[PDB]
């Protein structure tokens, strides 16, 4: 390589750490019943929910 | 106009003038995969590819 001035590559300074967050509730989704419901709907009038 | 009538300037002027020219456009650089790629692993690899 002969003398001047050359852009090898980026400098993309990598993370030291991780942060997740989310909204401060415990609630759960009624879904088992929904996939288990022997009272089920019908399809030409479905529910949702 | 006619063959024996010239006509002849006795008082002068200056009239300083501009004149502007372009020498440099903004000299910019684009980083290759920074630009393209979100700095990412699988879509750097597709990248190179």
């Amino acid at each position: 390589v002969e003398k001047g001035i050359y852009q090898t590559s980026n400098f993309r300074v990598q993370p030291t750490e991780s942060i997740v967050r989310f909204p401060n509730i415990t609630n759960l989704c009624p879904f088992g019943e929904v996939f288990n419901a022997t009272r089920f709907a019908s399809v030409y009038a479905w529910n949702r929910k | 106009y006619s063959n024996n009538s010239i006509a002849i300037p006795t008082n002068f002027t200056i009239s300083v003038t501009t004149e502007i020219l372009p020498v440099s456009m903004t000299k910019t650089s684009v980083d290759c995969t920074m630009y393209i790629c979100g700095d990412s692993t699988e879509c750097s690899n597709l990248l190179l590819q």
